[PDB]
């Protein structure tokens, strides 16, 4: 039995991450050197990636473009807690990449004590395929090294949703405790009632 | 000759996959029906096609359920002779090369990397090679080139600790099937699960790590050795080398698991694959905790320790749906 | 930054769980000898729920009310594969109940052959308090025993919702494996476009 | 005279957080510090309050931390006098009672049970009772009502194999803090969690099965007999019974650790929480399939394994986070 439900409103609150960029994962053909995306230094190229501070969407989920500073463009994950808005939330979209796919626990705290950890897989920045149905953020046509532009290899960023099913206000989530991991930007989506159509 | 390759897979399975897709076989089936772990003390070489197969040949472990075999040549003299008579006699050799001397790596005169690829023709001044690692290359190369990293010391360079100071040493791989394959139906698939179940269950050798006892002891090990000592540095250098091949093969096993999920709507298998994948991406956490640590001096005791304790209990969990699986092919 | 979205009408799929009925967690006065919600031969007072085959909505969420027989009034629940129309979904709905709260894994299985492991919470049916943040489905005032309806005495069940985080087709879910857990009806919500208003 | 109860919890907690509550105690604080597994061999009772205590008293080991002390008293005679004399003293005595003699109690008349409630007045004709557990309770009943529930045979029951042949034997505890409680400051936290996971970790030293260790060995034995037989029966008879508080204490525990994190705002505590929850949790898949097998003869051995394996690998991981949630408040 099928029946119609509701269209709805629902708010993104893009997340200002600034605070927490620690690793650069994107260059310029002036500093290839300070790539830092992987163990070999490699990097997204930034002449095909948006301009920091800027507003971008991504199959119509906004995203704000980190204000990257000389040591930070991103956050490579070590358990960081990232405080939100409190309020009642769907989903969780973050613009990410990993060195090689990988999956780990986005914990997200609520006003009452109670952390359910919510499942992530974040695919391969390394012309990836994605594993976990993720939609494609970027998809370069060149990527960095150390020393060179390296033409014709596709650098990957993937735009990844967590759902946050409780039924509770959330004032915040800790991030992954995986170095391999890579979040760009932080998009949380509130709850909005879809019931069946009067 | 067909570009084949995974986003966890080395040159390893990739030039393997390449060489039995001419033969008319499925390298999902031969490469990825097995799944193992293994690890011998002192085995490990600084290449990125190292698997640890004693007793067996090196395609003979990684294709277990399968009449597969390899044998490893050097070959004599200054010229490709060796590999034009192979050629002449339908193989398909596998070549060591170091990535430093192939034009259309991105290693290209930068950085020295153990590594394979295909060659598939030979005239008097160019070989053909097939290489699927990203970014893919299928044609000519001239032979000069060929032979520089054929023939390449691939001396130890410090912006590669993993897979350099292991000379090409003009070695290259022979694979033949020396038998019919086995038919992959639903009782194959069922008795290929229990072996791999039971083979990770059991204790292992005092002088090989194996299974999932086997795997407790060597991350047991790996995290009792002082970040940053010349001792962990060795370890890490040997967890990155060996951990590819044996990631790769967990990639490889999900998706082998998956394919069969589909062709016989078997939801198990699904399950069992996503357990599978678990510890495939369980392996990323452990190898690159460990590359960070080795290349960068990001030292991360508690990130090693907690990621190899996740990789145990992914492994411990996997092994259970795998049993679900069995039953429900067998 | 805050900015108004906009997500287009989605589709709710009652699933027919009928077939699946394996376990009388609820009872009439007539036949409170039949309960098996837990050990000790409880159940749900039928006059507390909604008739078998009626149509409802808790928290604007549609479900079709079990037709229960004789020998079956909910799935307890044991790894049931059940059969879903193909398609890209958001979200499935449980209305559920557990013997003491407990967490387990509803399976989706994908046409590519991915299954993912959604982890899934279901409160007491005992006058329970919710752990995983469900809403209350039905809170009666009265319990049935083998032998006497128990005034002032709550059965619960909750509203459960679980994410389905994959953009791909499913085909099938994987009902919990244990016997603790009670499924009474089982709705899922399709995808729908989410963009900036 | 405060009901307090958990939907996880026995009357056990409940008659000891009304006592506590009495005396100006946090009963999360302090029934929730503690947690544990302990199971001795032929200890257990057939009473919904069994709790392996030994050396401790029965409160003691309840509230491990804090100096809290119970004695178990069988009064003589026929009457209540010496519980009207405990009330005098200002005691909240905690009688033992069969729920089949209390007219409040679903089971009365119906089935025999094990139970305990408070007594808080008694006049002439009536006792004053205070019971939590659902449906709840206070107020007056028939001094005859109390007698025959005090003073109750208790007999085996085919309605109840888990709570019955247990005479309530007018037994009663008497609850005391014999000092000022410990302040429940975050170095306080950080040594009772450090203390917990410890404990959990120590492998026992002979035939009572303590901690992770204990509970390994104790659900191997259990799911080693022949389901059907009497050994099997008395084995899952044990199991239902010392569960329950041992599960309650694990749901305790998960909220004081959560209690913590809120006042403090230190989310490894929640997220430790959690993790003890999912223990909580586990026992339930474990304690059920026990149960169920038991009473109606539903015989599921590979179910049983499934969830003993399951709440293993939750305490394993429950322990990890506990050791990162007292390293932030430490
Ligand atoms: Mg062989
Ligand atoms: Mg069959
Ligand atoms: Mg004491």
């Amino acid at each position: 039995l099928t029946l119609p439900g509701t269209a709805s409103a629902p708010e993104f609150r893009l997340i200002d991450i600034d605070g927490l960029l620690n690793n650069r994962a994107t260059t310029d053909v002036r500093d290839l050197g300070s790539g830092r995306l992987n163990a070999w230094g490699n990097s997204f190229p930034a002449a095909e990636l948006p301009a920091p501070g800027s507003l971008i969407t991504v199959a119509g989920i906004p995203f704000t473009w980190a204000n990257a500073h000389a040591r930070g463009d991103n956050i490579r994950c070590e358990g960081q807690v990232v405080d939100i808005p409190p309020g009642q939330y769907d989903w969780i979209y973050l613009l990410a990449a990993s060195e090689r796919r990988s999956e780990d626990t986005i914990w997200a705290h609520y006003d009452d004590g109670h952390a359910d950890p919510l499942r992530v897989g974040i695919s391969d920045f390394l012309d990836g395929t994605p594993a976990f149905g993720e939609l494609s953020a970027f998809r370069t046509s060149r990527m960095h090294y150390p020393h060179h532009v390296q033409e014709g290899l596709p650098t990957t960023m993937w735009l990844t949703r967590v759902g946050m099913p409780r039924h509770g206000v959330a004032r915040s989530l800790r991030l992954p405790r995986s170095v391999a991991m890579h979040v760009f930007a932080l998009t949380l989506r509130t709850a909005a009632a879809v019931r069946l159509a009067e | 000759v067909e570009l084949w390759t995974r986003d966890l897979g080395s040159c390893l399975h990739g030039t393997l996959a390449t060489a039995l897709i001419r033969d008319g076989h499925d390298p999902v089936t031969v490469l990825g029906a097995p799944w193992e772990f293994r690890r011998r003390p002192g085995a490990w070489s600084s290449e990125e096609y190292f698997f640890f197969a004693e007793p067996d040949s090196l395609a003979g472990r990684l294709a277990l359920y399968h009449p597969f075999e390899s044998t490893w040549h050097r070959s004599d003299g200054d010229g490709v002779d060796d590999l034009r008579e192979a050629l002449a006699a339908g193989v398909l050799p596998i070549a060591a090369v170091d990535n430093f001397h192939l034009p259309f790596r991105p290693a290209f005169h930068d950085v020295h990397a153990a590594h394979l690829l295909v060659v598939y023709r030979i005239t008097e001044t160019e070989v053909y090679v097939s290489d699927a690692q990203p970014p893919a290359f299928q044609g000519a190369i001239p032979l000069a080139d060929f032979l520089a990293s054929w023939g390449s010391l691939n001396p130890p360079d410090d912006a590669d600790v993993f897979f350099s100071a292991s000379p090409s040493g003009r070695r290259w791989l022979r694979t033949r099937m020396t038998g019919p394959v086995p038919e992959p139906d639903r009782h194959w698939v069922g008795r290929v699960i229990r072996e791999n179940v039971a083979r990770y269950r059991q204790e292992p050798p005092a002088d090989t790590q194996t299974g999932l006892p086997g795997l407790r002891r060597y991350l047991d090990e790996l995290c009792a050795l002082t970040p940053g000592t010349n001792a962990a540095s060795e370890a890490l250098s040997e967890l990155y080398v060996i951990s590819w091949n044996i990631q790769a093969q967990s990639g490889l096993h999900a998706e082998f698991l998956r394919a069969h999920s589909v062709k016989w709507r078997i939801p198990e298998l699904a399950e069992a694959a996503a357990g599978v994948d678990a510890v495939a991406h369980g392996w990323t956490g452990v190898r690159m905790t460990g590359a960070h640590s080795r290349v960068w001096q990001r030292h991360r005791p508690a990130e090693l320790r907690g990621h190899a304790t996740a990789l145990v209990r992914r492994l411990e969990a996997a092994l259970d749906l795998l049993e679900l699986a069995a039953d429900a092919v067998s």
